[PDB]
């Protein structure tokens, strides 16, 4: 029951993230780049 | 006890007031004054926020 404000490392709100695909019809896992954080949903 | 004094001419007479009415109105922004553009700084002020 807080409304605290913090200042550390967050994603940004609308922030435009690559797409990384792996169709068939290709195989693509390039060394990325992690800074501060990463945010990975697959 | 028996004497009075009446007048037998009178005088328009035109007369100024100043009054203030309001002041200057002020606003102080907490940031860029107790810590401007430091980031150390305003780690710490939310402490007193
Ligand atoms: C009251 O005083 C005024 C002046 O403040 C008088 O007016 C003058 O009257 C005379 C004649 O009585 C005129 O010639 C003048 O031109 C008037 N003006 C001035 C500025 O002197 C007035 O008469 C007085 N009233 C009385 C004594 O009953
Ligand atoms: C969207 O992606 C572009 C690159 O195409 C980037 O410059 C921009 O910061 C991203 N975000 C917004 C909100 O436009």
């Amino acid at each position: 029951d807080v409304l605290h404000l913090t200042q550390d490392y967050f994603l940004p709100f609308h922030s435009n993230l690559t797409q990384y695909f792996s169709l068939n019809i290709y195989f693509d896992n390039p060394i990325l780049k992690f800074g501060d954080g990463v945010y990975f949903a697959a | 006890n028996n004497s009075i004094a009446i007048p037998t001419n009178f005088s328009i007479s035109v007369t100024t007031e100043v009054m203030p009415v309001s002041m200057a109105k002020t606003s102080v922004d907490c940031t860029m004054y107790i810590c401007g553009d430091s980031l150390e700084c305003s780690n710490l002020l939310l402490q007193y926020g």
